[PDB]
């Protein structure tokens, strides 16, 4: 069994009160069942999307999770997965310079 | 440059009832373009790039055909392989596909593949000279046997130099707008200080495609791999791809170091200073 | 497009 990578981030330059969109990327890890969420200040994100299951040549599974969003001062947002490999869920919070 | 085209996919056992969730997706280079879900109403395959959506009603009823085909073939291996590993029916387990082609840059057939793997492991291959097979263990020896008595090999050398470059050049050529076009990495620098003696610097590419590329730190005109850090590649989600490249430096001494930059679409590496 | 046909493993 493989546990996921994460990486959350924008996918344009995050500025405060503009429209953007946060993505949720999971990569490396197998079984391809997989259970992620995106979280504001906690809170699941409800309108979330996700790419079609693809893998790398080392045969491990990545997804792309996204929605649109519009950061702000004092919102916080974080991926939340777990996976078979996990005995808690990994929550990773969005930093807006990685 | 060179291009490829190539189909993955995913079978994965349903204990308890019914058949397997099985999801095929196909790709130009790094644009995906085709896609079939087992779970999803349709139970077509279905256009994920607009070039795509120029063939006719011909085209996918072909295609639907062939995927679910190809779905079947997978549902009869994980019973196959179960009873070869003498595994039971109590838990789920995975096959994974892929197969597909290289041209090189005069867009002629350079390689092709046929891998396959179960629960996350090499299982059986196709060599490079399209006429043999790897096969991982005795499992996988027994279905090599198989193969070669059916001339397996010789239907799949015949795809993959001919059909399937052939139709790669076609795609290429009715997509021309964005699959023959190259976006160059959009770069900067970053800086952020730990304490008082030490900072680390951030190289940035944004926004490029394809997703090949490399990013490299030098200090004073040497390459320098310690103190550093690379994320992996990440889709932006637009179709292009993001990276970074992070060196620790010593306060003040900033200016010591550069990043360079590598990608198809920049005709000269780029040098980046703080 | 795909392959026309798999053998089964």
């Amino acid at each position: 069994q493989r546990t996921p990578k994460i990486q959350v981030y924008s996918r344009h330059p995050a500025e405060n009160g503009k429209s953007n969109f946060l993505n949720c990327y999971v990569s490396g890890f197998h079984p391809s069942d997989i259970e992620v969420d995106l979280l504001k200040n906690g809170e699941r994100i409800e309108k979330v999307e996700h790419s079609d299951l693809s893998f790398s040549k080392d045969w491990s599974f990545y997804l792309l999770y996204y929605t649109e969003f519009t950061p702000t001062e004092k919102d916080e947002y974080a991926c939340r997965v777990n996976h078979v490999t996990l005995s808690q869920p990994k929550i990773v919070k969005w930093d807006r310079d990685m | 440059g060179s291009h490829s085209m190539r189909y993955f996919f995913t079978s994965v056992s349903r204990p308890g009832r019914g058949e397997p969730r099985f999801i095929a997706v196909g790709y130009v280079d790094d644009t995906q373009f085709v896609r079939f879900d087992s779970d999803a109403a349709s139970q077509r395959m279905e256009p994920r790039a607009p070039w795509i959506e120029q063939e006719g009603p011909e085209y996918w009823d072909g295609e639907t055909r062939k995927v679910k085909a190809h779905s079947q073939t997978h549902r009869v291996d994980l019973g196959t392989l179960r009873g070869y590993y003498n595994q039971s029916e109590a838990g789920s387990h995975t096959v994974q596909r892929m197969y597909g082609c290289d041209v090189g840059s005069d867009w002629r057939f350079l390689r092709g593949y046929h891998q396959y793997a179960y629960d996350g492991k090499d299982y059986i291959a196709l060599k490079e000279d399209l006429r043999s097979w790897t096969a991982a263990d005795m499992a996988a020896q027994t279905t090599k046997h198989k193969w070669e008595a059916a001339h397996v090999a010789e239907q799949l050398r015949a795809y993959l130099e001919g059909t399937c470059v052939e139709w790669l050049r076609r795609y290429l050529e009715n997509g021309k707008e964005t699959l023959q076009r190259t976006d160059a990495p959009k770069t900067h620098m970053t800086h952020h200080a730990v304490s008082d003696h030490e900072a680390t610097l951030r190289c940035w590419a944004l926004s490029f495609y394809p997703a090949e590329i490399t990013l490299t730190w030098q200090r004073d005109g040497e390459d320098q791999t310690q103190d550093t850090e690379l994320v992996e590649t990440r889709p932006a989600g637009d179709g292009t791809f993001q990276k970074w490249a992070a060196v620790v430096v010593p306060s003040g001494q900033e200016q010591r170091y550069t990043c360079h930059v590598q990608h198809e679409g920049l005709p000269k590496p780029l040098t980046l200073r703080w | 497009v795909l392959h026309d046909d798999l053998l089964e493993a």
